[PDB]
């Protein structure tokens, strides 16, 4: 009967941004939480709402009550990298201890490259004439990494660091291959990149 | 429902 | 309307009898729905109206915990008041505290509450804005500043605000069929001669929630304020309440008298008489 | 003290059994027991309050709880199913408080039909390309981590004997790397960027170390080929100057 | 300090039918401080069967409590409601009226 509906279940954002997550429920609310979840980690407590027209801020982060409408909206201002997570949403109905909880609402928050270097890089293994590893770099966040036709390619997705020291944000993609056929040219192939990205050699 | 006891300790007269 | 929630805390001091006995009654308008005895084997919060039976295991542990350890803090409160007035070991004292809320437009609250007496005398109130006290004499001021210290009022607002108001709509909500039905009093007006000379005139009022009525006896359309009987207000025990009003009037002038109903149940007012 | 959970991972096989711990937040007295399955929403078990279990959710009698005179608890599975295998996490609030209810770091159980299933990584870490170096000033190590299961590693850098955050970037999620089968194994990357005059200091180190959780000393192990017990597996590697 | 005496009222839920089961009531009110013995007595006797209400208080931080017990009255039978209070030097018995 308390069913917990969130929505979207993943949203991509600009840094810099704006954002609203909603969490819709079907009954009277005893409490209305609000938890983060980083990935393979637990969930931090963000908010708990318990009356209409709640609404609490932290940080980057706002979740207001209504709930005449039987909504929660998490509000998320001048979005930053760090903020990237799921995002749940957890009720409690008839002064029961069993909370029942949404799916999670995944962050994606993208970086806004200021000087996009696309470029495919060859590493070596410190170790031997191994593996080895091609690296796709500094490309504009809109790039979509794409996975291989070759079962015996693997191209993990698009990540951000941060050299914060240096305020500076990077995105990379990577791709390895024990066959020896493999090469860094026709790695990022099948994947939509920019025409401009640097291959050198 | 009754007033929730704060996270500390209550607050007597 | 306006539909309320109150609670009454009566904390006990009895020395020698025991450490202080604290109980605990809600109320949502007239109808009681919850106690707590700290005097039970294992004192457990109970339910005292249908419509709160259906609240789960968290609603009993947290109402249990909330008055167990206000049990504790009311003890505590008790050996305060008797230092603050300097008074003996020996003698046995009463906080009494009632706080609640009214029901506004939209859900909001109309009015808050939070008052409290040492010994029968208003002692320390929260003021109608709800972020100020009145403190009724020098002890009390003792305890305004030891909540004023703590920010209480900003506490007490948040719940009165909030959760006190949203858990009034929904006992309201789940107890419909009672806390929202007003029944009107059942009334009629009796005669019983005094002498040859006087007959009593009693207008009954029976079965009526919620327990506000006006009873007024009326010569010749005028208050009879003077010299009318009333009674308290009471229970029939089945929810409902019970009243009457008389008066001593001369023998054959029963005409000139009549009985004003005002009740929330009733649509008009009732302009009741004797009819033998 | 906050949430804590003990132990930190158990990787079974269908029938066994497994007990885990719980102790709630100083002034938390109650207790909740929730099973997180991959990509998914927590599911409540059961709340024990005074040493009572006070409300259950839609699990069986294999799973059993118990709550201590001191509010800790514990949560007993039995006759494990592979469908068991989860994120076991336990939260804790205060009895008639602010509604505060805080989780612990959770138990990573892991029920697999054999514990022939279970591979520790190998690790390897891959020097900063020359083009990226002269390109951009800048120069990025990448460390592999790959043919492990079950999914439970934590890879961190290290430069100068010193864990590092800034510069780092970690997949969120590992690689299949026979995306075809239920036991494949995983594939983690991991990338440290530096300014291409730190990793030209060849007095400057660099190690990618990867924590696998795996199985016990007590696990019984029959196979040709070392234990994969819970172990570090790491990769390092100098500055070059070129 | 503050003490106040009960004010006792002593009738029936529903008007009084003889041979028709009913309720008997006995209010006290206007009371402080808490303590109070209140019983129920049939032809003298008290009636073991006897409950009563939670313990609560009015707008001028005076108490009041219902003793309420099931019974069927008879045009014979004698209710009365007995009480004791600090305030009293010795127990105060209402009869029950049932006109009032
Ligand atoms: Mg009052
Ligand atoms: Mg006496
Ligand atoms: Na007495």
């Amino acid at each position: 009967e308390l069913k917990v509906e969130q929505n979207p279940l993943f949203l991509s954002m600009q840094e810099g941004k704006n954002y609203t997550i909603y969490c819709n429920y079907s009954t009277t609310s005893d409490r209305l939480y609000w938890y983060r979840q980083d990935p393979g980690k637990s969930l931090e407590s963000l908010f708990v709402l318990l009356s209409n027209g709640a609404v609490k801020q932290e940080g980057r982060l706002m979740a207001s009550l209504d709930t005449k409408a039987r909504l929660s909206t998490l509000h998320i201002t001048a979005a930053v990298h760090d903020l990237s997570a799921t995002y749940f949403c957890a009720v409690g109905g008839g002064s029961n201890y069993q909370l029942i909880w949404g799916a999670g609402t995944k962050l994606i928050i993208k970086p806004n490259i200021q000087n996009p270097d696309p470029a495919v890089y060859q590493l070596r293994d410190s170790k031997s004439s191994d593996k080895s590893v091609c690296l796709f770099t500094d490309f504009d966040s809109q790039t979509n990494v794409s996975q291989s036709k070759d079962s015996d390619v693997y191209i993990t997705d698009k990540c951000v660091l941060d050299m914060r020291s240096m305020d500076f944000k990077s995105n990379s993609a990577v791709a390895w291959s024990n066959k020896s056929d493999f090469a860094c040219a026709n790695a990022f192939n099948n994947s939509i990149i920019p025409e401009d990205t640097f291959f050198p050699s | 429902l009754p007033e929730p006891l704060p996270q500390g300790q209550l607050t007597a007269y | 309307g306006s539909h309320s929630m109150r609670y009454f805390y009566t904390a006990m001091s009895r020395p020698g009898r025991g450490e202080p006995r604290f109980i605990a009654v809600g109320y949502v308008d007239d109808t009681q729905f919850v106690r707590f005895d700290s005097d039970a084997a294992s004192p457990r919060t109970e339910p005292r109206a249908p419509w709160i039976e259906q609240e789960g295991p968290e609603y009993w542990d947290r109402n249990t915990q909330i008055f167990k350890t206000n049990t504790q803090t009311y003890r505590e409160s008790l050996r305060n008041l008797r230092g603050y007035y300097n008074q003996s070991e020996a003698g046995s004292h009463i906080i009494q505290r009632m706080y609640g809320c009214d029901l506004g437009p939209d859900g909001r609250l109309l009015r808050g509450h939070d008052q409290s007496a040492y010994d029968g005398k208003d002692y320390i109130a929260l003021n109608e804005d709800l972020s100020s006290w009145t403190a009724a004499d020098t002890a009390a001021q003792i305890t305004q500043r030891k909540w004023e210290a703590a920010r209480v009022a900003e506490q007490r607002r948040a719940y009165l605000e909030g959760l006190c108001v949203e858990w009034l709509r929904r006992y309201l909500e789940n107890g419909k069929e009672t806390l929202q039905r007003a029944d009107p009093p059942k009334t009629h007006v009796t005669h019983h001669p005094v002498s040859d000379h006087e007959a009593t005139l009693r207008c009954w009022a029976l079965g009526f929630y919620p327990a506000e009525i006006t009873l007024t006896w009326q010569r010749d359309g005028e208050d009879q304020t003077q010299d009318t009987e009333l009674v308290e207000t009471r229970p029939a025990g089945d929810r409902t309440f019970q009243k009457w009003a008389a008066v001593v009037v001369p023998s054959g002038e029963e005409q000139r008298y009549t009985c004003h109903v005002q009740h929330e149940g009733l649509p008009k007012p009732l302009t009741l008489r004797w009819e033998p | 003290a906050g949430v804590t959970q003990s132990p930190t991972h158990l990787i079974k096989t269908r029938g066994q059994q497994v007990t885990l711990r719980c102790s709630p937040k100083s002034g938390h007295d109650t207790v909740s027991w929730y099973q997180q399955a991959l990509g998914q929403g927590p599911q409540f078990i059961f709340q024990y309050y005074e040493e009572e279990e006070r409300q259950r959710g839609n699990f069986p009698d294999r799973f059993s709880g118990h709550q201590f005179p001191n509010y800790s608890s514990e949560l007993n599975v039995n006759a494990l199913l592979l469908g068991d295998s989860a994120l076991y996490l336990c939260a804790s609030s205060r009895t008639g408080s602010t509604y505060e209810q805080y989780f612990g770091p959770g138990t990573r159980l892991t029920v697999t039909e054999d514990l022939k299933n279970v591979f520790p990584p190998e690790v390897a870490v891959f020097e900063p390309s020359e083009a990226e170096i002269s390109h951009t000033q800048k120069a990025t190590l990448v460390c592999l981590a790959t043919g492990f299961y079950p999914d439970h590693v934590e890879l961190s850098w290290w430069v100068n004997g010193k864990e590092v955050h800034s510069g780092v970037c970690t997949d969120p999620q590992p690689l299949k790397e026979q995306p075809a089968l239920n036991d494949s194994r995983y594939a983690l990357s991991s990338r440290l960027r530096v300014s291409a005059t730190f990793w030209q200091n060849p007095r400057n180190h660099f190690r990618c170390q990867v924590q696998f959780y795996g199985l016990s000393e007590n696990d019984e192990w029959t196979q040709d080929r070392a234990k994969p017990v819970t172990q570090i597996v790491s990769a390092e590697a100098w500055g070059r100057a070129d | 300090m503050i003490q106040r005496t009960p004010k006792i009222q002593v009738y029936s839920r529903h008007p009084a039918e003889n041979g028709k089961s009913n309720f008997l009531n006995c209010y006290v009110s206007g009371f402080h401080p808490s303590d109070i013995e209140v019983d129920l007595l049939k032809n003298g006797e008290r009636i073991e069967k006897v409950e009563h209400s939670d313990l609560s208080f009015s707008k001028d931080w005076s108490f009041y409590l219902l003793y309420y017990t099931e019974f069927t009255p008879t045009e014979k039978d004698e209710y009365a409601c007995r009480v004791n209070h600090v305030t009293l030097s010795q127990p105060k018995i209402v009869k029950w009226d049932r006109d009032m």
